[PDB]
């Protein structure tokens, strides 16, 4: 298949060009909503934790894939291991609210607390990059607080992604990046 | 819609389980990929 | 192709399957699945590397105990050229119509 | 009981046939799957008989003495060259085993086609009949005929590293000559690859 | 019933030959799916355990019957006793993935964890014997890891078996293999 | 189908409970056993 | 003027095509005659492009300088093995000849397919256009494409003793470089056997 390379119009040659046959493909595993819909661990702070998806480590599956979207939307789920009661507060709340129990507060129940939280930002959508490095403080899902938080996991629900950005694999020093693969 | 597999209706109302979207007044990349040229630009011999 | 209008060339791309060392010359590679093309008004050429294997799926990662590549080699040759010394041929890669990825895994990286 | 088998431009006729045993299936499974991306082709020229000596059945051989022949084996014809020209292949086998003595010999051989045979133990020989097989009993016949399809965890194979089938001949009752029988019986195999398909052409050595 | 014994065509005589009567038979207990569908214990390794059905002891009911099939297919269930969280990884995964929590990870919950896992090999079917003793490393159901695994049980679901192979009973030294049978 | 005895539908979708089979384009031993010769090869007296 | 030619799992694309010259016929004559007694077969796997360097066209070459390539030539692929496995064969040729310099070179080459060529004399070169041919003129094209059928006094041939076709490339106007043209032009051939049929299988060397 020859074409004008300067154009940018996508070109997709197939094996039929030399007598082959294109097969069937099932791409459920690369569906955006599906792939981001799983828990990812984040290292927490002792007490006040602002819920911010950018805390996800950039090399993790969720962290890397989220960063390939410049704008995104999603509801949220958190699983938290904590001592004492856990209090959540919405986007825009005064930090002082974290100590008042009428704001969604989950009483301790071993071994952890799982909660479904709604998108709560004033923007129609959030971003992973903002040309204004550092993101506006309004880019968050509220905050939580407990006597001590030991584990914090995020899970994106109903995710939507806009405008793809670079996604980098590891750069090998050798001809191939070799890893020990699970084997009996 | 994503990684959810329960056959029973959620016990809680949708209005509580999730935030509710509002309207005003894979979309783009799916259309872009589907519009890809997939043939030969010239004449074909045998 | 990125050379000037008075630079011409003819290239060859081939796919050499696993089980035998990859070809070192265009003549030897001729017996593999391959395509040849030259430069002209259209600067771009696209070629599909076929999925050929014993099993229906192949691994994305490469095991450390894997010395010789399991899926073969892509071989890009230059048949000849006309005053194209130092000219660049840039190459890109994209997923084909039936490319498929399955079994998500978080391995670091 | 005359049977004539034809594979390409080669035929084999027997007047002491006990029929043919079809193993595991009557027809081959799909030859065009996603692992060859429609690039596979059939090579009819390789579907013909090639021959090989197995062993000499003598009176001193006792129960359990066996001979194994992994398939594919060394082939100096077109089928053999295919394994050097293509990376992936698949084919079934049409197997004819012969043990000619006369009707005054006694004893019995069991010939079977066994998949994935990584050596077999003594007690397991007692159950070799679980595999496609046929017996060679001098009072009745001199020929065994078995036909099997391609099998494997993969739709196509790499014969340089894997042999899906192993032909096995085992002595179940020792050979007897009794004054008028043949003094010994040489066992031969006449084999033909069936439905051979190849994919992934290799480069040459030049 | 006389016949040509060299043939191999199955011959099944009945008691009717001498005036008897063949009865009704119910063979649900020898159905392949049914008989393999039960847990079997395997001795585990402290931390990394590659899920491999060939780990089943050859003399056990499940181990013996599985080995009578040269090719097989099945989904899987595992019951595991472990300390810390249990992480499972699919076939083909880098061993390093066993430490990342976004891969299916079950948080500890006494007394054990039971999980349903899908077939995940690149082959259309797996084998108990491979003429290439030793089996290809791709013949597995992924791997699990925990701080310490104390018990591991496998259970084959929807099992399919192809091409029967030898199944051996114990060889007695006496005329009969005698065992103490449960009695009041 | 094997050793399962619940009369209620599984709470989770089939797509999650098990792997899904795909098609291309006791079977053999049952047919083999059913085809077995079960009489007498000769003539029968009384 | 883009032309893509496909022969088996091999393709060749040119953006400077002058079309294809069909020599002596558009289709092959009968492939099944009485001389093979219905034992002939087609070998599709051999109908693909193989490559070879011809010569280097330099400014010192003058009118009449030519290069001959008898067909079939040494082939290290499946087509080549066919000549060692079968006694009789026949096939046509799909020929593509390339001479890449640039549009600032001058001069001209004539490429022709000539049957039964037992050397040609100087004056006869003036009439080389009587044979299937095409010119390579740098100001216009870099590729010549000719397609010819099998020819001969016999319906099938014995390539070990006879070569029905000879590819010939001749300089008609000497190469000019003029400051901006390529300093020299290497001439290459991309050839594919067409409609290959074989008969009379040989024994092996074992």
């Amino acid at each position: 298949t020859t074409s004008a390379g300067e154009s940018a119009d996508p070109v997709t040659a197939t094996v039929e060009n030399y007598g082959g046959e294109t097969q069937v493909q099932r791409r459920q595993h690369t569906d955006v909503s599906f792939i981001l819909d799983r828990f990812v661990k984040v290292t927490p702070k002792d007490q006040i934790n602002v819920l911010d998806l950018m805390q996800t480590p950039a090399h993790t599956l969720v962290g890397a894939l989220l960063r390939t979207a410049t704008y995104y939307f999603a509801d949220l789920e958190v699983a938290v291991k904590h001592e004492g009661n856990l209090t959540w507060v919405p986007n825009g709340a005064p930090e002082t609210a974290l100590d008042n129990t009428t704001n969604p507060t989950a009483y301790h129940k071993a071994p952890l607390t799982r909660l479904a939280l709604p998108y709560t930002a004033p923007h129609r959508v959030l971003a992973t990059a903002y040309n204004g490095r550092t993101l506006p403080t309004s880019f968050n899902y509220g905050a939580i607080k407990a006597t001590r938080v030991t584990e914090l996991l995020y899970r994106m629900k109903r995710a939507e992604t806009y405008c793809p950005r670079p996604l980098l694999a590891i750069h090998p020093s050798e001809a191939r990046h070799k890893q020990k693969i699970v084997a009996p | 819609s994503g990684n959810t597999g329960s056959i029973i209706n959620n016990y809680y109302m949708q209005q509580y389980q999730n935030s509710m979207d509002t309207q005003l007044g894979d979309d783009w990349f799916s259309k872009l990929a589907s519009s890809a040229f997939s043939g030969l630009f010239g004449a074909l011999l045998a | 192709f990125t050379g000037p209008t008075d630079a011409k060339a003819r290239y060859m791309i081939a796919y050499a399957p696993p089980g035998m060392e990859p070809p070192k010359t265009p003549e030897a590679a001729a017996h593999c699945i391959h395509a040849e093309w030259d430069t002209g008004l259209n600067s771009k050429f696209t070629f599909s590397i076929p999925y050929l294997s014993a099993a229906d799926y192949a691994y994305t990662a490469s095991d450390t105990a894997e010395t010789t590549n399991v899926q073969g080699w892509v071989c890009l040759f230059q048949i000849t050229h006309g005053k194209a010394d130092g000219d660049a041929l840039v190459v890109l890669a994209s997923a084909g119509k039936d490319f498929e990825l399955r079994l998500p895994v978080d391995a670091r990286t | 009981r005359i049977l004539t088998t034809r594979n390409g431009h080669t035929t084999s006729t027997t007047q002491s046939s006990v029929g043919v045993t079809y193993g595991y299936a009557t027809t081959e499974d799909f030859v065009s799957g996603p692992n060859t991306s429609g690039l596979e082709t059939r090579v009819v020229q390789a579907e013909r008989f090639f021959k090989t000596h197995l062993f000499d059945w003598v009176t001193s051989d006792s129960f359990g003495r066996c001979h194994l022949l992994e398939l594919p084996t060394d082939h100096k014809g077109v089928y053999g060259s295919l394994t050097d020209s293509y990376a992936y292949m698949r084919n079934g086998w049409d197997v004819e085993v012969t043990a000619v003595g006369n009707q005054f010999n006694g004893g019995c051989l069991l010939v079977a086609m066994v998949p994935e045979l990584c050596s077999i133990n003594k007690r397991e020989l007692y159950q070799l009949t679980l595999f496609p097989h046929q017996f060679i009993n001098p009072r009745t016949n001199m020929t065994a005929h078995i036909t099997v399809p391609f099998v494997g965890v993969n739709r196509y194979d790499q014969y340089k590293v894997h042999k899906p089938w192993t032909l096995v001949v085992m002595v179940v009752a020792p050979l007897t000559v009794n004054t008028e029988g043949a003094p010994q019986i040489k066992v031969y195999a006449n084999i033909a690859p069936t439905n051979v398909h190849v994919a992934g052409e290799f480069p040459s050595k030049e």
